[PDB]
């Protein structure tokens, strides 16, 4: 699960990463991002079906150049997918991921967001060889912005 | 000390088209991610030792 | 004495195969968790350490770097000069070097 | 080494007592039989592979 | 004859005059020397290497035309052009692909041209003077970070030791013989003055700063 | 082996005494299918070396690069 | 260019012996035909080099994407995969511990070590210790193998 999130902390627009969230919730987020293309592809079919049913059965658009008839179906195809993506996110999903990110650290700038799977760590002999971020080349700390609340 | 340091086995690639069993078997193998465990000695390949179970076909002379 | 002579301290099992000589198995070898399991296990440790283990860190690193010196008289000097007048035994307990 | 001319491999059974429990008249009884089987292995091979 | 030989002749025009007009027609060893090094067009001047390339180029190129000039596998699928039953149509593009790969024959020749060689074992044997090494030599290594970071660290700290070293020598010059022999001395030492002698206080024997 | 501190009497690998010998691979298909010579180019540096670049990405962000 | 002739022998008449004077020309005639091909290929080769120059700017951006990644934390350059099973991995680890515990017999030459007969004459009488028979050799953590 390698996904960068953009959350709204009131007026602020903050950023985080799914790797900074417990694995129990990374699955719920990944499952949401996995249903988007099925809502996108599903909407492209309707926009393609409804458009093809109109440019042919309606004897007002059928009496037009094929290029105009093909542009309507093409425009209605991708447009039907964008509408489905909005209804998917705006309905209850865009607010659900924010709830799933409750407790995760956030940052003001996307460039400050680390990927936990990309950080350097070592096995601390003084702590039963547990993995530690506080390696012998560390100086100051991490100092994120705040914990997300929703 | 020199003999001891020399027995610490080196890393030898698993990829092999010279042994016909691997030339066939490796076409069906799935390369899975080897997640770093914090070490510099992860034996994610075979080892350059004659007694290794995946390197015994190699002639160390 | 034979040139290809080695003394091994742990058990090994050799393959009884023609034209080949190698170690096919180790007695009582237990397979630990997979690389993907230890990865997830470590991500949980690094995550909590990233969120809850970064305050008051600059002081502990100075103590750790002071204790890596050769002589004790330099450690005491490092603590008094860099760590704001810390005590030798009081810092060793924070780092976990005291019994 | 019994088939070598002026062998220097003195450690390979040259200075050891080497008897056997096979039929005697080795070159008349045993050694031909090894060549007889050889001719069978190769004739059986040619007939098969061809 | 080729342009490069003609360039030699223009440059060797005066040399040709000395050897051919004067020396070559004299008698004695001077003549034998001139007639031997006579300048002109080359006897047996052909270049076999250039001729070898021309032959192998023409021979290998005729092979390219045969291997590349094949009936299409795609057109044989509809059963409407020239091919109804072609049970080995799936072999049509094997030789063309094999010939196209031959363009990388020399670009990828040997081990070093197929990978990053410094990460392979042979590279080490070459840097050790084509000397055999144990197979685990790529692992038994000291950190490159330490070697380069410590080289800077040591020099950066020597600059700060030079300054401290100056203040110590300065402060010690204003010290009495009693102090510079009792301070930092062993407790069991009983100080006994020495006869005063003239010993200059020179920081750097060489006239350096 | 000589430079490493082991003087060598004689030469070659045809050990006259109590040692195992390793003759060259018989140039026949039977042994050419079971054995193959060690390719030195297959002995590599462990890719874990590349995980040290993680330090570089972190220092660059710490310095504001 | 004119070639100096020592005039040691008279050259054959070109009219009576013409074949003797032909090889030189046909050789240059061959080279001229090759030059016609070099010039005719100016646009084909140039179009390739022009494509290499354009492809160079896309490769630069792909290298940074491969090394740094999306947000400057590391890309696929940090990825490493394997075909070893879980048993193959823990076999190799135990193979490392075994070679760490694989020693050779007899150690080094005792004659290259300090003598006890010499320490006596130097002023130190060594104390004879017994063998430690209770220690068991073990391998360190995997990070040190
Ligand atoms: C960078 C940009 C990149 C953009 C990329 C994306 C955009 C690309 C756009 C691509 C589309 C461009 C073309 C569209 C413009 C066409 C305009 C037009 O004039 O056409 C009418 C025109 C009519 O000609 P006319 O004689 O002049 O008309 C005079 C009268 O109108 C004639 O009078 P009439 O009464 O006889 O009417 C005849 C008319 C009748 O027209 C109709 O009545 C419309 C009926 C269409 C029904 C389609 C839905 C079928 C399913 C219904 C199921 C319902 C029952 C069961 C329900 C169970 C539910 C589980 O004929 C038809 O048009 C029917 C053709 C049926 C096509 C069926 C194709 C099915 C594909 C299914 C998969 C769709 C996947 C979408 C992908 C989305 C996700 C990626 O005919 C054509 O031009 C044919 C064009 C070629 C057909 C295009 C369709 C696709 C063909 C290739 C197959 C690809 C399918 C996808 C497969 C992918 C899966 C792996
Ligand atoms: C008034 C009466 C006065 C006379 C009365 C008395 C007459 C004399 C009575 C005899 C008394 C007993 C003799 C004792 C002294 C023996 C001294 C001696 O040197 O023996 C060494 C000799 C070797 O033994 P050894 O060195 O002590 O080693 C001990 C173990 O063998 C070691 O164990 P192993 O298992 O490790 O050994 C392997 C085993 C291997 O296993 C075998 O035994 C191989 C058997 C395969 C062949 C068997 C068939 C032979 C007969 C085929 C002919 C059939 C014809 C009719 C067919 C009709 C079909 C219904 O043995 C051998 O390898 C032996 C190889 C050396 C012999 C092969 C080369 C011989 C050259 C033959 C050329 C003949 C050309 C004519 C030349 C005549 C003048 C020299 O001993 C014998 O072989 C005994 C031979 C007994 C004769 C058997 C019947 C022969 C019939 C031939 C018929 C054709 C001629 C017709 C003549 C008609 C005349 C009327
Ligand atoms: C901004 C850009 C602007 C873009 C727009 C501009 C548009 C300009 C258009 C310019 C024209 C482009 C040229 C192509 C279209 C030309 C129009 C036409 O009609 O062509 C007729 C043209 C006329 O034929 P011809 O002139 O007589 O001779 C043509 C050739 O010289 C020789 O012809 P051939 O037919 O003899 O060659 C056949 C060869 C052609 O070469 C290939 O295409 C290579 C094909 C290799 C892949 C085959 C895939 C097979 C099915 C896989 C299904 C899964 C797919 C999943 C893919 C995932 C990918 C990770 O394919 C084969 O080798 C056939 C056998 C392959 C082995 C079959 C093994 C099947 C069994 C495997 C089973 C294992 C799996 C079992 C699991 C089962 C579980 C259910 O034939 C062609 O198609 C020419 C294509 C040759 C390549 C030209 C490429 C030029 C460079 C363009 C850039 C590269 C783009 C291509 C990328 C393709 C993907 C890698
Ligand atoms: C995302 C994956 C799924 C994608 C969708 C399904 C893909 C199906 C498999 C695609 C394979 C592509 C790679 C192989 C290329 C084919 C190789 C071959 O042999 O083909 C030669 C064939 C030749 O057929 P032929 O009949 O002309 O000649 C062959 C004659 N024999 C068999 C005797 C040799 O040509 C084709 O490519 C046909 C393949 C058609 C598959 C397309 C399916 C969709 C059908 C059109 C849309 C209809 C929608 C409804 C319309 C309603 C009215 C408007
Ligand atoms: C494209 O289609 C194909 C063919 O055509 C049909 C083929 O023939 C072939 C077959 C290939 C061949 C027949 C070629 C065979 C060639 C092979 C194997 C390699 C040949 C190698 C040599 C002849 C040795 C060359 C050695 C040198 C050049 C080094 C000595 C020269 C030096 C150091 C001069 C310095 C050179 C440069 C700076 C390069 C610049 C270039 C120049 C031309 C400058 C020249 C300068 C002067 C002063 C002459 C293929 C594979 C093919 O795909």
């Amino acid at each position: 699960s390698n996904i960068f999130l953009e959350l709204q902390d009131g007026d602020k627009t903050v950023y985080t990463h799914t790797s900074l969230i417990e694995e129990s919730k990374q699955e719920q987020i990944q499952a949401i991002y996995d249903k988007v293309p099925q809502w996108t592809n599903g909407g492209r079919f309707l926009g393609f079906w409804l458009s093809m049913e109109a440019v042919n059965r309606v004897q007002s658009v059928a009496k037009l150049p094929i290029y105009y008839r093909a542009g309507i179906v093409a425009t209605s195809t991708l447009l039907g997918g964008l509408v489905s993506s909005l209804v998917f996110w705006k309905s209850g999903n865009e607010n659900q991921v924010a709830k799933l990110a409750n407790g995760a650290p956030v940052y003001l700038k996307k460039w400050e967001v680390p990927e936990l799977s990309k950080l350097y760590f070592f096995l601390d002999d003084d702590n039963n060889f547990k993995p530690s971020l506080n390696h012998h080349a560390v100086t100051q700390g991490r100092q994120y912005y705040k914990i997300y609340q929703h | 000390a020199t003999r001891w340091y020399g027995r610490q086995p080196g890393h030898l690639l698993r990829a092999d088209t010279y042994w016909i069993p691997n030339l066939v078997s490796q076409r069906f193998a799935k390369h899975q991610p080897a997640h770093w465990d914090g070490t510099q000695n992860m034996p994610i390949f075979r080892l350059a030792d004659p007694k290794h179970k995946d390197s015994y076909m190699v002639q160390f002379r | 004495m034979q040139n290809t002579t080695n003394i091994v301290h742990v058990p090994v099992h050799m393959g009884h195969t023609h034209y080949f000589d190698y170690i096919d198995s180790f007695p009582k070898l237990k397979e630990g968790p997979t690389l993907e399991e230890n990865h997830i296990t470590n991500q949980k440790i690094l995550r909590e350490q990233l969120i809850s283990g970064q305050q008051g860190l600059e002081q502990n690193l100075c103590l750790r770097n002071c204790f890596k010196l050769s002589q004790k008289r330099y450690i005491e000097f490092c603590l008094d000069r860099k760590c704001g007048g810390a005590d030798f035994q009081r810092a060793a307990t924070i780092l976990g070097y005291t019994k | 080494n019994s088939a070598l001319i002026g062998s220097e491999n003195q450690s390979d059974s040259m200075n050891e007592l080497n008897t056997n429990f096979s039929m005697t008249y080795y070159i008349l009884t045993v050694l031909p039989g090894k060549f007889i089987y050889w001719i069978y292995e190769i004739l059986h091979t040619f007939f098969v592979v061809c | 004859m080729n342009p490069i030989q003609k360039a030699w002749l223009k440059i060797l025009e005066p040399v040709s005059y000395v050897i051919n007009e004067k020396m070559a027609k004299r008698t004695g060893i001077i003549g034998k020397l001139g007639r031997f090094f006579a300048i002109g067009p080359r006897e047996y001047g052909v270049h076999p290497i250039n001729r070898m390339f021309i032959f192998m180029n023409r021979k290998y190129m005729a092979f390219q035309a045969v291997a590349l000039h094949r009936y299409s596998f795609v057109k044989s699928l509809t059963h409407n052009g020239f091919h109804m039953l072609r049970v080995f149509r799936h072999f049509a593009f094997v030789l063309p692909a094999t010939v196209l790969a031959g363009l990388g024959l020399f670009v990828y020749w040997g081990d070093d041209n197929k990978c990053y060689s410094p990460d392979r074992f042979p590279y080490l044997k070459k840097r050790a003077g084509d000397m055999a090494l144990p197979l685990n030599s790529l692992n038994q290594r000291t950190s490159a970070h330490y070697i380069e970071i410590n080289a800077i660290y040591g020099a950066e700290m020597m600059k700060r030791y030079h300054k401290v070293w100056e203040n110590i020598i300065e402060e010690r010059s204003k010290a009495t013989d009693q102090e510079k022999k009792t301070r930092y001395a062993h407790p069991s030492y009983q100080y006994s003055p020495l006869p005063v002698v003239s010993i200059p206080n020179v920081l750097n024997p060489l006239n350096l700063q | 082996t000589l430079r490493a501190g082991k003087n060598i009497e004689g030469s070659g690998q045809v050990h006259f005494g109590y040692h195992d010998q390793k003759w060259g691979m018989p140039a026949i298909p039977m042994f050419q299918l079971m054995y193959y010579e060690l390719p030195g180019n297959s002995i590599v540096v462990n890719p874990c070396r590349n995980q040290n670049y993680r330090l570089y990405f972190e220092m660059r962000k710490k310095l504001g690069i | 260019p004119k070639i100096v002739n020592p005039q040691l022998w008279p050259n054959p008449n070109k009219l009576r012996f013409a074949d003797l004077y032909k090889y030189q020309g046909v050789e240059m005639k061959k080279i001229n035909d090759s030059i016609k091909n070099y010039k005719a290929a100016k646009f084909y080769i140039g179009g390739i080099l022009g494509g290499c120059l354009v492809f160079k700017f896309f490769i630069d951006a792909a290298v940074d994407k491969y090394i740094f990644g999306e947000n400057g934390n590391g890309g696929k350059f940090l990825e490493m995969q394997t075909i070893n099973s879980n048993y193959d991995y823990y076999y190799n680890r135990q193979f490392q511990r075994m070679r760490y515990l694989t020693e050779d017999p007899a150690g080094d030459d005792p004659l290259q070590k300090t003598k006890d007969e010499h320490l006596v004459d130097l002023g130190f009488i060594p104390k004879v210790f017994g063998a430690n028979v209770e220690v068991r050799k073990r391998a360190p953590h995997d990070k040190y193998l």
